[PDB]
């Protein structure tokens, strides 16, 4: 019939429509940005909600692939002998101090990786706090994996504005942070037309790209990037 | 847009005097004119240890040391005599009127809507429940804090004060009207029209009101406390200091102030405590927390932002708590 | 081309005294000349947080925190004693003339001119109009600021003080003369005649201006208060300090002054909302606002440079304002 | 001669010259905005410098009372004693879950605040890490009480742009913050002829306001609100 | 000058209170009438 937008993916239907049993039927393909997931059959009769919940499931095992494969890592405060685990923070990016190391009695708490290549650092109470505080990752970080390192830059010379895809991961309709346009403009201050503007693509009306101090303070209240 | 005004000083209404503490005998409250104030004594008083141990002194010889060094020191004392088990309390209490005209407002349209919202509220209900919560808290002898817990029969008697005589007199029971429930009484009622005109602005009231109280012959009543500046010796140290105003044991006006204040029992917690004191923010000192959080939109600036700026005026009891907080006055606004 | 002056110092005319207070009763006015005065006594106050919250502390637990810790602060406060309800507050008013005349000027012409723009001012109308407002203010107690606005029955008597005796003595109500409407009244005749001509430079004009107030029994009363320098700790912060000579509570005379010069009703705002002080660029700081902007022609500054440097004379009402500016007196001229 | 702006302090001269002793002075006035603190007599031989370095001191004086007055409160994790603080944390806001608390046995960690009512709750090192993670103070926190309530709000509707006295408290010249406007407009990813635009405030041609996602990853970045 | 009902021997006050309320651990029937005859006698029990 036409393509549901659902998240990032569009469920693009195929233009020739044949007739599998009494029926007539489509081609349902959804795709994730330009590469296919699924190609599949199904007829018009269906509603395109009915569309939605068959293909749901592919889509949210692409949601927990997505959260998975970029999770964050996870340091860990042990004791001295270091077998017993005190404490575990979803850290954000490693830090630029921690070597490898194996836990003494000279310091009573350590910091370490969760992998079995343990690289750490002896730390006290207070300092493992403000690691914690400056290197923690927000709940929604594993969607920084799918974007690009240039839209997650700190620097403005090197960062590079958000597609229509790239911002269509996370603004609305079902997003993987699961707000909407409206609660979005809220979020950032404006009303909802002017985000609208920053949602809708195709043509240049109407196609005001989002600065990056609105998009970095976007990503900070959605809990996606900069949300210690 | 009708944003706030930036400066929203208001005056107190309901002003009380000075709580003068004198000392005599009951039966006798009849000619209780002459009777010999509370003297703010001082007595000594010798101390062991009684606090909690931060688990270094709980050491058995650091522990017994401590209590061969007993804390002594000098206590502002306040006592009946001996022959004397009534302690009487007077103030008057002048009720002003014009509790919706702010001190200060720099927002001329701020202030006229909010003077159309008193308005608007008066034309409702004027000055009736409040006016009546506040003659509760006048029969009650809750400005009696700590001298009425303990009390075995206690009387309040408030006399309007028009041309420097009694226009109109009121004898009480403050034990029978509870420090709990807002019932209705003839007398009770007449006070509230009463406090209701003062208001309004239709008159002008002046209250002298005498407290009576069976604490006991020579037993210790309860006066304000001071502040201590905390320079002397330790062995003198004057841990605790009354007040008083010439040679004569008194409490302080805020805190009569604050007693009378005690209406507020529309706020989201339960009736389980009682009424408390019209605050901003609820705010109750002995309890250590605050009724009517900002969280839970029951706040005093959060229902009046919602009345003025955007007409979204709340349920009755919530305007009654606007307009006590109006009466009580404040700092309001953005400083 | 007659530039405007750099300086134009004027010296300040219907100087008055620092007014003290004391305490009495009604219908014992007559003498009240042995009256105590008010002392200002200290007294201590705990209090919760009331004002607005920065959005930072709307945290429940910071709420409960300030309870928990409240703000302890000692007050300097002001009271009657128990059996006195009236307070007196006493100064003197010296009227001078030569109000055109600057104290200091830069220049010759600028100051011929302007003197004899008051000269032709006061030959087709003198100071009639604005003796009778001062009349009016000094009639009505304005100079008590609080210690009116709950007051039951205030009082003024005025003296005119020749060779050390009174000459003729004005006694006012000065709650049926209003703060709002400027009526006419025989005796308010007589006292503006005799502050036209202490204006004029036709004689010498001091008064003894008295006023009886009806605070109520012990109540409290306000006078001007002081600087805080913030030199201690939070505790014994001393938070408020009150206005004292000699052990007596009073109010500064720079109070009194612009009571009395509240006269100013012809501000391009509308003046149904009551006289407001004569003071360039018509400001009260109560409301925040300026009446007589600068961008409209209405102001002080804007109008003396039309009426002095291009001879555009003014209204009637602006050049009163204008000349009472001139007798209050000011640094005015440029830098 | 002309105003000294030392970020929202401003030294201006009387128009008038005295001539104190024999050489000529100046009464040189300074302002935190509509407040004086100190009016000194100075000559006119001396250069900004030596009008700044008069000052100086009461400009110091003035912000560490601005740092001990709005300083944030701080949270102490202590052991089963209670006595001794293992760690400290400076906090924005509390956690709403405090009460009046006393460490017992019952709990081998225990959270309370710097106060001498001390509220607090039984406590995990992973509790306290994500109460840390949560609600800790930036480092130039004490700002945000130098700065009006409606500027600091997150809610669209109650929120006014900064003036430039507001924006000159953290951006340049002398601010608080100590950056200029080069790096502050760097960490906003704009030109700096265009924050420039935002600090200089005068007329309302060539200055606009700043907007809402900007100011507040602004002071994100600064390390002023909301910067875990 | 000497302590009975030391803290070591948690045989005091506040350690009996605490036990008392907290974990619900009643102490003997003597020790909770000492228990609220310390109420009764009142105090500045909490963080001293």
């Amino acid at each position: 019939m036409n393509a549901i937008h659902i998240g990032p993916f569009s469920i693009t239907p195929a233009a020739r429509g044949l007739h599998y049993g009494g029926l007539p039927h489509h081609q349902w393909t959804l795709y994730y940005g330009p590469r296919e997931m699924a190609i599949k059959t199904l007829p018009d009769s269906y509603t395109s909600s009915e569309v939605r919940d068959e293909f749901s499931d592919i889509i949210a095992e692409f949601v927990i692939d997505a959260r998975h494969r970029y999770a964050p890592d996870v340091l860990e405060l042990v004791n001295s002998d270091g077998d017993a685990v005190l404490a575990r923070v979803a850290v954000s990016r490693l830090p630029e101090a921690l070597s490898g190391c194996i836990p003494d009695d000279r310091f009573p708490y350590w910091l370490l990786t969760a992998s079995r290549p343990r690289l750490g650092l002896p730390v006290t109470l207070n300092e493992y706090t403000a690691l914690a505080v400056e290197l923690s990752a927000p709940p929604l970080a594993w969607i920084t994996g799918l974007l690009p390192g240039e839209v997650l830059t700190h620097d403005a010379e090197e960062w590079r504005p958000p597609t229509s895809w790239e911002l269509r991961h996370v603004v609305g309709e079902g997003s993987f942070t699961g707000v909407s346009g409206a609660a979005a403009a809220a979020l950032l201050g404006m009303s909802a037309t002017n985000f609208r503007k920053y949602t809708a693509g195709d043509s240049a009306a109407n196609r005001q790209k989002i600065s990056f101090a609105a998009w970095h303070y976007l990503l900070d209240r959605l809990g996606v990037k900069r949300a210690s | 847009i009708l944003s706030t005004a930036s400066v929203l000083a208001f005056e107190r209404k309901l002003d009380p005097s000075d709580a003068l503490m004198s000392a005599g005998a009951w039966a006798q409250r009849d000619a209780s004119q002459e009777w010999p104030a509370v003297t703010v004594r001082e007595k000594s008083v010798r101390g062991t240890i009684s606090n909690r141990l931060k688990t270094k002194d709980r050491d058995p010889a650091k522990l017994d040391a401590s209590i061969q060094s007993p804390n002594l020191q000098t206590v502002d004392v306040a006592n009946l005599p001996s022959d004397a088990d009534t302690l009487k309390v007077r103030f008057t209490l002048r009720v002003l009127g014009g509790a919706g005209t702010p001190s200060a407002c720099n927002d001329a349209a701020y202030r006229d809507k909010l003077l159309q919202t008193v308005a608007t509220y008066v034309n409702d209900q004027g000055f009736a429940e409040l006016a009546r919560r506040y003659a509760h808290n006048l029969a009650n002898a809750r400005f009696l804090w700590r001298n009425r817990v303990g009390a075995e029969a206690v009387e309040v008697r408030i006399n309007h004060i028009r041309q420097g005589e009694v226009a109109r007199a009121w004898r009480f029971d403050a034990l029978a009207i509870g420090l709990r429930d807002f019932k209705a009484d003839a007398e009770l009622d007449a006070l509230a029209e009463l406090i209701a005109s003062g208001l309004s602005g239709s008159g002008h009231v002046l209250l002298e009101v005498v407290a009576f109280a069976r604490i006991g012959d020579g037993q210790e009543v309860f006066p304000s406390q001071e502040l201590i500046l905390d320079k002397g010796d330790k062995k003198g140290q004057k841990s605790k200091t009354l007040y008083s105003v010439r040679d004569a044991a008194a409490i302080h006006s805020q805190k009569i102030g604050n007693a009378l204040r005690t209406i507020d029992t529309w706020y989201p917690d339960e009736d389980g405590l009682g009424p408390i004191a019209v605050e901003p923010y609820g705010s109750v000192t002995s309890q250590g927390k605050a009724y009517r959080q900002p969280k839970q939109k029951l706040d005093f600036y959060t229902l009046l932002d919602n009345w003025v700026l955007r007409d979204e005026a709340p349920a009755v009891e919530q305007q009654h708590y606007v307009i006590a907080n109006l009466i009580r006055g404040g700092v309001f606004g953005e400083a």
